[PDB]
RNA sequence: CUGCAUUAAAAAUUUCGGUUGGGGCGACCUCGGAGCAGAACCCAACCUCCGAGCAGUACAUGCUAAGACUUCACCAGUCAAAGCGAACACUCAAUUGAUCCAAUAACUUGACCAACGGAACAAGUUACCCUAGGGAUAACAGCGCAAUCCUAUU
RNA sequence: CAAACCUACCGAGCCUGGUGAUAGCUGGUUGUCCAAGAUAGAAUCUUAGUUCAACUUUAAAUUUGCCCACAGAACCCUCUAAAUCCCCUUGUAAAUUUAACUGUUAGUCCAAAGAGGAACAGCUCUUUGGACACUAGGAAAAAACCUUGUAGAGAGAGUA
RNA sequence: ACUAACCCCUAUACCUUCUGCAUAAUGAAUUAACUAGAAAUAACUUUGCAAGGAGAGCCAAAGCUAAGACCCCCGAAACC
């Protein structure tokens, strides 16, 4: 028969090896994630298509953020398969209020606040 | 799917490979006694202590009574094993001994409780009642001395309070009389409590009796820093304890704070708290026994509330909670035709707009 | 619960059971007290 | 359970292709090295 | 009006009771406890203690239970407890020691059968 | 023939389940759970809850009743110090019986 | 599917006419019982009159 | 059930119904037990108490019951001495 | 000759319960327990079987009444605090049958209606056959399968 | 005595009328556009049907609904199975009740666990999930395998 | 699409019945005309009046009156 999976609490050990492989900090736990689908719906158990809907990634290629907690953690978790996670960086810090405008989140997984469209003179 | 226990199993420490080796319980009464020994024992699961038991906090409960007496254990065992011995050597003590006739004095040995036995019983009982928690918030103490209080009524009859005892507020309208060993040097302080008279503030309490600077056994020279009043137990309030603390002065204190007017008729300025008095002086203060009686509402209640302390008497009565009932629907299904009366508010007819 | 860690705690069948004579030990004696003393022959 | 060695899922068959074993491979065969 | 705590119809002794009577008979000794249905113990009368010894022959003897028996009487009666509740089991009912026990309560003024709660 | 269905025997209210008076907590055709504190059980050994409070569910010691000889012969058969262990079910009162309120001043 | 049992009817003796069913076996006495009779709020005895039918 | 009768063109009631079933006026029905007076010596007391009660119908019941009676029924009615007087109207209905 | 009865004769109206490749010969249709269905509940056959259509003990096996459960609907079935009244919610897995109607002063009772949610009471044969349909369903043929079989090697 | 013949179809002639006989059966059922929308069962002279239920639709009232942290759900019997029930936080926006009815429950295939006198397949029947009866791309052609859905125009681009 | 009809590339007729029809399952040579959803019990929406509504009767514990809006065609062998 086949059921929902319990995946093994083995699974999510960071150890020494995957953390300079993957540029992690045990110490510094990213405070936010970025979930992308890049799996179809379809073809998946139902309960499966519920937690794509609850995070908001109907649309596959749409970046959404999300808070790194356990809840938010044990949701991810089910559908690992179908999305792709990142951590965010901002460089700049925190947007505030003048440049909440100005930001664009590049491909490689920050949020920088000062859009120009301008050629870096460097 | 399997999981470890957390501790060890109730049956593992038994081998099972000599079972018909092993002796067996045989019988009921040494399965119970295994039962409810190792009932109490505390285990890592759900327990039905966990839920319904009271809990006690981690820290121990603090004394302040005075240090335990010395004796020589050695020369009372001798006195104690040579005193029965005599005792089985008469034919007479025999002879009523196996003829199921034989009787003790019930006065007698209640007398050598009171020095054995009677401020460990005395303080395991007054922690039942709860005197150690609402009072003290928290302590223990030991009545090493005992302390004898009868009331006096009629012309011969008398009302002793003991411990926890029923006292009705008519045998208690007078002031009662304090016996008790003592010494000359030694000053003691006499303190009556309501615990549960209080009538607005339902942590406070009510003050009734206060004795001060008493000189040996002698009451009637002592200050009198309060006036005696009668219990005044509200009818329907339930039943109310009324507690008599002896307290042992190493030194003469003023009461010069605490006193009250002659006489004080106002609940205001009679309420008054053990705690943050007894903390204000535990420097030069301790107790030294305990007795307490339980009082309910009489007739004598309603003289005290109209004239002693000129107000209308309160009545109390207990109130349940209203049943409850789910939620009215509007097709109650096989459900019997009284099931709209359960829902009526009026029994009366009704005939609506006509 | 089997999947709980106090799963099997109500067992208790397994302490509960479910001739020829060994190389050490033998396997079957039989002592005979005859007496014409009924009383005796009982009491030992 | 078949005798009739149970032809297998698409997606079963990739998994077993993808989780083949590797030997390690040295850098000189050692045949070839003094 | 205080609820007592009905069930355990399963298992021995009930625990439908306020305050419980418990008669504990060891070798050496006999111990009559009385003690509420949460476990606070309120009153006892043990023959170890020495208040009884001095005038008794033995602590293992029917002499023995009527002497605490008349003490426990007192001491329910000083301690104002009237009502009680007894669960013995069918062989120390039957022992004879035991039932003028119960006539120690009778005379002493304890009632051995609780008041039944007022629902209503 | 062997057509017949399922009796839906089982747990009603699991655990910290909050319940009336007269609910059912489970029905059973054997004694797979013991009623505990405030639970009673009728004929067919189905559990209902007299009080009103929250469902618990513990493991205590099986003491059996004297006159219950089929039991009294199995515990005298143990080895010295077991102890037999069964799933007992409380529930745990909410709410008081009453209280004390002012209904007149005379 | 042999019906060894009766069912007879059960006649209050005081007057008050009170009945109820009870089952007996065939080869039996007349049952004199002793029941409760709804009507004089007490228990009175009962004595069979007619029989109803077996089973 | 007759939707238009051959002599008067109106629908016909079932009288079925009305000899078996009792209606309220704010829309419940009253009916009584199947086999309460069947077979009684077979039946523990507890089961012959609750078979001789009265109890309601649920809503597809009650909606059958209407459509196989006709207006006359579903009027209000001041009956003297009624013995289900204060059962014709709903008390502290929610919903 | 008419009316009412009893016998015949000749006739009238109506019908052919389902399941088991077909026929023959038989079997089954209702309820309960274990296996499938391993851990809340539920879960099917041509299913594997095993049983049930009683009896026993009471005679308060009395009367009311919160709150609940259910054989996936309904009908029906099950438990029950508390109160009145008495003493000092019986055992048993099933051990059963609705409405109408009949008996009855009444309380109550009436079914192998076993096709067991029961039509108040109806069988065979048609190759002399008819009608409306069905490849949801047989034979002819095609296709799947090779149970078996053949061959060829070890 | 061939169940023959009785005005070119006699197991019961022909015409008219009752008659627009009845048919749970077959066939048919007419303008445009949009939206919601699928496979638990029970009873039944019933399995070619019907009723209840489930599912689905519309309008209205109300507040919790799904997901789910510990704690918790049996013993004789260790296929000591995958897993379920319950369920605070959190992510989310649904859920319950009232009123009104229609329509579907003669299904197929794949992955997995099974059952059909202790049948490796095959045949029939249960349970979980997916797909199909809804678009497109790819496996040669392809209802059920893989990729992918929310709808248009473009002579743009990155990918599965 | 194309300069260009064809040539290039793409595309397994319609309806009905079935889980599933390009199906070698039914229906249709073609054109014109004719040929098939009938009802207000309750409920919903919108006026009027309102503890009353209604042009005798009927209903009413906010109801009563009025209006709008849902229920097909052909075909037997037979019986009298
Ligand atoms: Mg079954
Ligand atoms: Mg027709
Ligand atoms: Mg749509």
């Amino acid at each position: 028969k086949f059921t929902r999976s319990r995946i093994p609490e083995k699974v999510f050990q960071a150890s020494p090896e995957d953390h300079e492989k993957y540029g992690g900090d045990p110490q510094n736990p990213h405070k936010l994630h970025i979930v992308t689908r890049i799996k179809s719906t379809r073809r998946r158990p139902y309960w499966e298509k519920d937690i794509i809907k609850m995070l908001g990634l109907e649309k596959a290629h749409t970046p959404q953020v999300h808070k790194n907690i356990p809840s938010v953690n044990a949701k991810l978790k089910v559908v690992k398969h179908l999305i792709r996670i990142k951590p965010l960086k901002l460089p700049q810090g925190l947007p505030a209020e003048e440049n909440m405008s100005n930001t664009c989140l590049k491909s490689t997984g920050e949020l920088v606040v000062q859009w120009h469209l301008k050629p870096v003179e460097q | 799917r399997r999981t470890p226990p957390l501790g060890p199993m109730p049956n593992s420490d038994i081998d099972l490979s000599n079972l018909e080796r092993l002796e067996k319980y045989r019988s009921f009464d040494r399965y119970r006694r295994r039962a409810e020994q190792e009932a109490q024992a505390p285990h890592w699961w759900r327990t039905y202590r966990e839920y319904f038991g009271e809990k006690t906090d981690p820290k121990e409960k603090i004394d302040i009574g005075l240090p335990p007496p010395k004796v020589s254990r050695t020369q009372q065992l001798l006195e104690r094993k040579q005193a029965i011995q005599e005792l089985r050597a008469n034919v007479e003590e025999e002879r009523a001994a196996r003829l199921r006739t034989a009787s003790v004095p019930l006065d007698a040995v209640r007398a050598e409780w009171e020095r054995t036995c009677g401020p460990y019983h005395k303080q395991r009982l007054a922690e039942y009642y709860g005197l150690y928690r609402d009072l003290f918030h928290g302590a223990t103490f030991v009545p090493r001395v005992p302390l004898h209080v009868a009331y006096a009524v009629g012309e011969d009859d008398l009302m002793p309070v003991y411990c926890g005892n029923e006292v009705t507020p008519t045998e208690a309208a007078q002031a009662p009389e304090v016996t008790y060993e003592a010494e000359e040097g030694s000053l003691w302080t006499l303190l009556l409590t309501s615990l549960d008279g209080h009538l607005l503030e339902p942590d406070a309490e009510y003050l009734h009796w206060l004795l001060t600077n008493i000189p040996g056994n002698r009451v009637a020279e002592g200050q009198v820093t309060c006036p005696y009043l009668p219990p005044f137990p509200a009818r329907g309030s339930g039943i109310h304890r009324l507690a008599f603390l002896l307290f042992k002065q190493d030194q003469p204190i003023d009461f010069s704070e605490d006193a009250r007017p002659s006489p004080c008729y106002q609940l205001a300025q009679r309420t008054f708290r053990t705690f943050d008095f007894y903390k204000k002086h535990q420097e030069t203060m301790t107790p030294a026994g305990l007795s307490f009686f339980q009082c309910r509402w009489d007739d004598s209640v309603t003289y005290i509330f109209h004239q002693l302390l000129d107000m209308r008497e309160p009545v109390f009565e207990f109130v349940r909670p209203p049943p409850y009932h789910p939620k009215q629907k509007r097709f109650p299904h096989r459900q019997p035709l009284r099931y709209l009366d359960r829902y009526r508010d009026s029994h009366e007819p009704t005939y609506g707009i006509y | 619960y089997k999947t709980k860690p106090t799963h099997g705690i109500g067992k208790y069948k397994h302490l509960i059971k479910a001739n020829l004579g060994t190389d050490y030990e033998y396997g079957v004696l039989n002592i005979h007290l005859t007496a014409y003393d009924m009383t005796l022959a009982e009491s030992y | 359970v078949t005798r009739h060695r149970r032809v297998m899922h698409f997606q079963r068959q990739k998994l077993m292709a993808v989780t083949e074993y590797i030997p390690p491979k040295p850098a000189i065969h050692p045949s070839c090295l003094p | 009006v205080a609820r007592k705590e009905r069930g355990w119809r399963t298992v021995f002794p009930s625990r439908e009771f306020w305050h419980r009577l418990r008669v504990i008979r060891t070798q050496h000794h006999v111990e009559a406890l009385v003690e509420h249905q949460n476990g606070k113990v309120v009153v006892s009368a043990s023959t170890r203690e020495w208040a009884i010894k001095k005038h008794l022959y033995s602590t293992r003897n029917v002499v023995a239970c009527e002497s605490i028996g008349r003490v426990l009487a007192q001491r329910c009666l000083e301690a104002g407890i009237n009502f009680m509740v007894y669960q013995p089991t069918p062989w120390e009912a039957a022992s004879d020691s035991m039932k003028r026990l119960q006539s120690a309560m009778t005379e002493g003024g304890v009632v051995l059968r609780e008041p039944q709660r007022i629902y209503e | 023939g062997g057509k017949s269905s399922g009796r839906r025997q089982g747990i009603k209210k699991m655990e910290g389940h909050y319940v009336h008076a007269g609910n059912i907590i489970a029905t059973q055709r054997h004694f797979r759970w013991h009623p505990g504190a405030h639970v009673g059980v009728g004929k067919n050994k189905c559990l209902y809850a007299l009080e009103e409070g929250i469902v618990r569910y513990t493991k205590e010691v099986y003491v059996p009743h004297p006159r219950n000889t089929e039991a009294v012969d199995l515990i005298t058969r143990l080895p010295k110090g077991a102890v037999l262990y069964k799933t007992f079910v409380h529930v745990v009162p909410a709410k008081p019986e009453g209280t004390f309120k002012l209904v007149a001043m005379l | 599917s042999k019906s060894k049992n009766i069912l007879v009817r059960m006649v209050s003796e005081a007057g008050t006419g009170f009945c109820f069913n009870t089952k007996r076996n065939r080869l039996r006495e007349k049952l004199t019982l002793l029941h409760y009779d709804p009507v004089v709020k007490q228990r009175v005895l009962f004595v069979e009159k007619k029989k109803i039918r077996s089973l | 059930l007759t939707y238009f009768s051959a002599r008067k063109g109106k629908r016909k009631t079932v009288k079925a119904v009305i000899d078996r079933f009792l209606r309220l006026h704010c829309g419940l029905w009253v009916r009584r037990k199947a086999g309460y007076k069947k077979k009684l010596w077979k039946k523990t007391p507890a089961r012959k108490k609750r078979l001789r009660e009265f109890v309601f119908c649920n809503k597809t019941q009650s909606k059958l019951l209407d459509k196989m009676t006709t207006s006359f029924w579903k009027r209000r009615n001041w009956y003297v001495d009624d013995p289900y007087q204060k059962y014709h109207d709903r008390t502290n209905l929610k919903v």
